[PDB]
């Protein structure tokens, strides 16, 4: 079984990823490590060479040819703070906000792929997240799409907004 | 002769139309399909979007802006690329309330830290 754990920079995809691997007893890849290493990168090249039990961490997890994908989801305004923790730049940071905002990691899985799980980070610890993940696969499902709507908390993310003119 | 920005964010779930002053600082409407439809399952629709948009635009006016420069958000998959009618649904139903339209700009967000493709 190959998992994607993917979403927008900032979101948890590693935390939950090794913890999932932990947990599951299946082995944890880091996406960027397995690019370099195998020697910009190329899509359909990384692709090639991904395709074992695997928890595989990284944005762009779900343009790899997995079983299933997991698309992390967090309320924008954690991403906004995680990445001011990083010391992305301003504009970096509400690029990426932005991204979590209209769901744009989500709608390239869902292009992408019928098995598409989505999952609300928000107010959850790593734990109860991961057994959120097993109870879902164990289920089990294939594809759960559609349970967070930003924009009904757009005035709290304003803030990281890039909205100058 | 007062100008605008309208924000305009088309999403999985839904569209927004955020209308800020020339310098984005102050707030002159945000709308979004949820605020006008009844049933969640029509709030991603471009007609639901054209109705936020003419909320925003009617409060807009009344509020004396005169046009608005667009910035658009409107992501698409990897595969197939495909934003939808929605965002230009919007921008189309800001005109027919009365604004007029400035520059146009597409600002769709590219989420990156990570590996980055070519
Ligand atoms: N469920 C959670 N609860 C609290 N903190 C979290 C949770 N998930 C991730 N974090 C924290 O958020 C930060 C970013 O997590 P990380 O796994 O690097 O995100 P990503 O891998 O998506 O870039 C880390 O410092 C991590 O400790
Ligand atoms: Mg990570």
């Amino acid at each position: 079984m190959l998992i994607a754990i993917t979403g927008t920079p900032g979101v948890g995809k590693t935390t939950i990823a090794k913890l999932l691997a932990e947990k599951l007893g299946y082995e944890y890849v880091n996406l960027r490590d397995f690019a370099l290493e195998k020697g910009e990168v190329e899509i359909d090249e990384l692709a090639y060479f991904v395709e074992r039990n695997v928890v595989l961490d990284g944005h762009l997890s779900h343009l790899m040819p997995v079983d299933l994908v997991v698309v992390l989801r967090a309320h924008p305004r954690i991403i906004g703070e995680r990445l001011r923790e990083r010391g992305y730049s301003k504009e970096k940071i509400g690029e990426n906000v932005e991204a979590e905002l209209v769901d744009a990691i989500l709608i390239e899985a869902i292009d992408e792929h019928e098995n598409v799980i989505e999952v609300d980070t928000t107010n959850k610890t790593p734990e109860e997240i991961v057994e959120e993940i097993i109870g879902l696969i164990k289920s089990g499902v294939k594809r759960r799409v559609g349970i967070v709507d930003w924009s009904e908390v757009y005035d709290e993310i304003i803030p990281y907004l890039r909205l100058g003119g | 002769e007062k100008w605008g920005i309208a924000h305009i964010y088309s999403s999985y779930n839904n569209t927004i139309i955020h209308i800020t002053d020339i310098t984005g600082a102050e707030t002159i409407s945000r709308w979004s399909g949820g605020m006008v439809v009844k049933a969640d399952r029509d709030e991603p629709s471009p007609y639901a979007a054209m109705l936020a948009a003419r909320r925003a635009a009617e409060e807009a006016l009344e509020k004396g802006i005169v046009g608005v420069h667009i910035r658009v958000r409107a992501p698409g998959g990897s595969k197939s690329k495909t934003p939808g009618p929605g965002a230009q649904a919007a921008i189309r139903a800001l005109a027919r309330a009365g604004l007029k339209i400035g520059r146009v700009e597409d600002v769709t967000p590219i989420p990156h830290d990570g590996t980055r493709p070519k």
